[PDB]
RNA sequence: GUAGAAACUGCGAACGGCUCAUUAAAACAGUUAUAGUCUACUUGACAUUUAUAAGGAUAACUACGGAAAAGCUGUAGCUAAUACUUGCAUUAUCCUUUUGGAUAAGUAUUUGUUAGAAGGAAUUAUAACAAAGAAGUAACACGUAAAGUGUGUAUCAAUCGAGUUUCUGACCUAUCAGCUUUUGAUGUUAGGGUAUUGGCCUAACAUGGCUAUGACGGGUAACGGGGAAUUAGAGUUCGAUUCCGGAGAGGGAGCCUGAGAAAUAGCUACCACAUCUAAGGAAGGCAGCAGGCGCGUAAAUUACCCAAUUCUAAAGAAGAGAGGUAGUGACAAGAAAUA
């Protein structure tokens, strides 16, 4: 009923609270991930296509992908299952959950717009929001800026001034630790050489 | 007044930059001597220019009076005093003031403040 | 569950630790390391109860935080670190060298040693294992593995170990003239010359050890530590010199003072 | 640079504390074995078949939400890591004889064929040959001598332990004399399974195994021991209860993670109780510390603190009803007024 529609390309979303059932009638008997023409919900929504990505039932129980029922079922939730937050490592807990099929029980419905329509919606397809924070890995920065291995990218970062720190750098300490490890391997080699040498000498 | 100070099992401990010993105060026919007087007496005896570098504890007046046993520590300096000594002893010396006395109500609050139940 | 216990009750602690009954409910369980819990003391009690340098466990931690005390010329910071049967403890701030040894009453004492002697530790080889390449490793009482030992070294020998380089300097056999120190028995702490060795097939081998005053005491083979040859002990000894005395005549020398 | 809410990650939560229901060769104790095994932290050794440094994907966060309610959580968007995942020299040996050429390249584990520092005894260590082959050998973080450390990693060893295991030792009862053996009872063979041995389990086979020296049963107001009371010497009675070992977390059973749990202030289900609910659904386990009801002849404060003892951690600095301190306390014990 409180349809939450997301434009991931525009990084934005909008809520539509509707009460008519014939408006949502084409959505019925559609599993999660199904694409549906969201034209009957409103005049301005004609043209768009919406993928049903989730929702909550009347009592607030979420929906999942696997279960192909129209009601709520209980099942064990594992450490890697999506609708569960374990309280300790390896803990499994039995919880009620609502099937992927949509009926007249959804207190909410999550949808993502996949195909643009013919009209514009204020704040849904007009403005876009950025990453809200830049990438942190040096390879990610290099891919974003396309400057190969020319110069340090520490001065081509994004701030609010105040700027983040970059991982996987080429720092002189990162080079000297590798050098020191190589020398440690070498010196271990020579000591293991002449120690067995003196062992062979004292064998007789 | 007058009294006698006695230092037993004295030993310097550079690891804690301390000097440990045991005190025996002979004050016959008179009451127990306040810690300030023994502080200055020890300062004179060991030639110390400052008096807040010592700590005294475990003072017992024994049976029949006229005697008192205790333990004392001589510190290299006040920085060592603060580094190597506990907060309650510093407060006893008066070198610092009392902190918050909330106590186990902090533990009660921490139990109440379950993570992701208080967003702050 | 029923995993490893991690607490030690005071009365359950080893007797030679000499911890008092009323001084709390727990004893410091020594961390796993070079020596067994029964045949070692944690350095917390070493420098709180023996050296009296620290008055509390927190003061032990205070000492240990600064990398001062070194066990076998290397820095140790664990509070419950097993020091062990014999080895050197160097305190740098006070510049003192100790060797952990046994008194005639079977208790661990830090014996003053010189700087020159603090480089010569003794290790009792417990096993000889040959790994790939016909390379031989000696496993010692210290829990230490020494690769490339001299082929003459046997399973009950001892080896003088240099702490700086971790190398063997010389070895000592177990003839009937090699002086030994007993480590865990009724005669823990005694130093003798080994009168005889009796080797029972399939059971404990017994050895009879002759004292300086010609009194003989027997012990299990696993409870001895070769210290030197007949000439002299290779290490210094505490003031009793490993000479145990009858209790009826310890009293007389106690009284005469 | 100093710090740093939250969150991911790491470690711990398998210790401790409580209680004594079960339990009668079981548990426990002394004494063995593990040549029949596993073992985190810690300690010592020490490795093998783009490189001026590689990949996505996620928490926290932002926005829209649902549910009466819960340590409930959907969708969309991004980002890290010692989270998850890929991946970069060299050494040894033969000979003329410091030196020149020549030859070879898998840690555990499994299979087949052989040779063979120690143990008491080896199908041992180890070595050779022929096959497989895990997991690794730093794409990680801080700084000590007037180069170090942390974190992580294969194997061996040590250590903290554990599982099985040898011999011997227990109260009353025969108005319990024959038990066990289809339903594994005793053993052999082969296998499966386990960390390992084993009827532990499976298939075939044999008919064994225990017993008046008390089997098999029954009772115990029976956890065992260290110990306690009473003792001239013998004895008799007690031991829930400081320590050690065992068992249990209302009764059973099952299971995940993990080095370690058949864990219970972990999960799953049934039985018995029992809480909230808007009636749709959620949530529980005081034989932990206090405290309450009940039961009774019969037993204390809903106190203070981590200062000591000690444990856990990313280990000074935080926690800890472990523990300590005080309160109640004519349980016991000691000294000692009323001249």
């Amino acid at each position: 009923m409180k349809l939450n529609i997301s434009n991931p390309l525009n990084n934005v979303q909008k809520s539509i609270e509707i009460d008519d059932e014939k408006k949502l009638l084409p959505f019925m008997e559609k599993r999660i991930g199904n694409a549906v023409p969201g034209d009957s919900i409103g005049e301005e929504f004609t043209g768009y296509v919406f993928r049903i990505t989730g929702g909550n039932d009347k009592q607030g129980f979420p929906m999942i992908q696997g279960v192909l029922t129209n009601n709520r079922v209980r099942l064990l939730f594992k450490k890697g299952m999506k609708c569960y937050r374990p309280r300790k490592k390896g803990e499994r807990k039995r919880k009620s959950v609502r099937g992927c099929i949509v009926g007249q029980d959804l207190s909410a419905l999550n949808l993502t717009l996949v195909k643009k329509g013919v009209n514009e919606i204020p704040g849904l397809t007009d403005k876009a929001v950025g990453k809200k924070l830049g990438p942190k890995r040096a390879s990610k920065i290099r891919k974003l800026f396309n400057l190969d291995k020319s110069d340090d990218v520490r001065k081509y970062v994004i701030g609010r001034f105040i700027k983040p720190k970059i991982q996987r750098l080429v720092t002189e300490k990162r080079l000297l630790r590798k050098r020191n490890l190589l020398q440690a391997k070498e010196k271990r080699r020579l000591e293991k050489k002449q120690q067995l040498k003196e062992y062979k000498q004292l064998l007789n | 007044d007058q009294f006698t100070i006695r230092v037993k099992k004295y030993m310097s401990n550079p690891l804690l930059r301390r000097k440990q010993f045991a005190l025996e105060i002979l004050h016959p026919n008179k009451g127990s001597v306040a810690k300030k007087e023994v502080k200055e007496r020890l300062a004179k005896m060991y030639k110390l220019n400052n008096v807040n570098t010592i700590v005294l504890f475990g003072f017992k007046t024994l049976f029949g009076g006229g005697r008192t046993k205790g333990f004392g520590l001589i510190y290299k300096n006040v920085d060592a005093v603060k580094k190597f000594e506990k907060k309650y002893r510093l407060v006893r010396e008066g070198l610092i003031d009392k902190e918050t006395k909330a106590g186990r109500r902090a533990s009660k609050e921490l139990k109440n403040r379950r993570k992701k139940v208080r967003g702050t | 569950g029923k995993g490893i216990k991690k607490h030690l009750k005071r009365v359950n602690a080893p007797s030679h630790w000499m911890l008092n009954k009323m001084g709390g409910q727990y004893a410091p369980k020594t961390s796993s390391g070079p020596h067994k819990l029964l045949e070692s003391i944690p350095l917390v009690i070493l420098l709180r109860n023996r050296l009296k340098y620290a008055l509390t466990f927190d003061e032990v931690k205070m000492i240990l935080i600064q990398k001062i005390v070194k066990v076998d010329n290397k820095v140790r910071t664990d509070c419950t670190f097993p020091v062990g049967l014999m080895d050197v403890i160097h305190i740098t701030k006070s510049n003192e060298y100790f060797r952990l040894l046994y008194d005639i009453k079977g208790r661990f004492v830090p014996h003053r040693i010189t700087n020159e002697e603090s480089k010569y530790k003794l290790c009792k080889v417990k096993k000889i294992l040959l790994r790939k390449g016909r390379l031989s490793i000696a496993v010692t009482h210290d829990g230490r593995s020494i690769p490339y030992i001299h082929p003459d070294v046997k399973v009950n020998d001892t080896v003088r170990l240099d702490l700086e380089t971790g190398k063997v300097l010389e070895h000592l056999k177990f003839q009937v003239g090699s002086l030994v120190m007993v480590t865990a028995g009724h005669s823990v702490g005694r130093v003798g010359v080994i009168s005889s060795i009796d080797k029972n097939m399939g059971t404990y081998d017994i050895i009879h050890v002759k004292d300086s005053r010609n009194k003989v005491f027997a012990t299990r083979l696993s409870n001895v530590f070769v210290i030197g040859d007949n000439t002299k002990p290779y290490i210094s000894l505490p003031r009793e010199k490993g000479i145990k005395l009858d209790i009826i005549e310890e009293r007389r020398n106690r009284l005469k003072a």
